[PDB]
């Protein structure tokens, strides 16, 4: 999780939350 | 000037609609607009008294109607997505 | 068993550094995340 990593939300591109939280995964 | 409340703003000919807040980002003196990776306006400087104001879109998010089958109930629970519960 | 134990454990250890010391192992993931954020940038820049 260290290696991998409203800007687009300003227009309309809304990043929906993945159903399963990482803690569940 | 008003803060933390969605307004439709014009600053020295720059127009935009957002939530103007206080902000800690520090301009260079000659500068005018802060910006972001998208080139979209991000931070501004209040001309009449120099201060660094953020911006922010209104809210948006999609409405979502959570329902049991209309065969069970006619009751629904509305989910406003990706918002804070005030503007409702 | 005892031998296989050590070979296992010492193998697990190097998995840390294999990840710890090189950032390109995760490229597959990293490529997915980038390409998504990529097209979004492109999609945004099309507004201008
Ligand atoms: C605006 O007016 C106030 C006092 O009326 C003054 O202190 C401030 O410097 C003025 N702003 C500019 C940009 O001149
Ligand atoms: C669905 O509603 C119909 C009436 O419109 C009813 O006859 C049926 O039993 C219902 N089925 C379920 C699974 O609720
Ligand atoms: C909602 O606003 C309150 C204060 O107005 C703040 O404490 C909270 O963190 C906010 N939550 C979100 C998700 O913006």
């Amino acid at each position: 999780f260290n290696k991998v990593t409203m800007a687009y939300r300003f227009n309309g591109l809304t990043v929906l939350p993945p159903l399963l939280t990482d803690e569940m995964i | 000037l008003v803060k933390n409340k969605c307004v439709n703003f014009n600053f020295n000919g720059l127009t935009g609609t957002g939530v103007l807040t206080e902000s800690n980002k520090k301009f260079l003196p000659f500068q005018q607009f802060g910006r972001d990776i998208a080139d979209t306006t991000d931070a501004v400087r209040d001309p009449q008294t120099l201060e660094i104001l953020d911006i922010t879109p209104c809210s948006f998010g999609g409405v979502s109607v959570i329902t049991p089958g209309t065969n069970t109930s006619n009751q629904v629970a509305v989910l406003y997505q990706d918002v804070n519960c005030t503007e409702v | 068993q005892k031998l296989i134990a050590n070979q296992f454990n010492s193998a697990i250890g190097k998995i840390q550094d294999s990840l710890s010391s090189t950032a390109s192992a995760l490229g597959k993931l990293q490529d997915v995340v980038n390409q998504n954020a990529q097209a979004l940038n492109t999609l945004v820049k099309q507004l201008s």
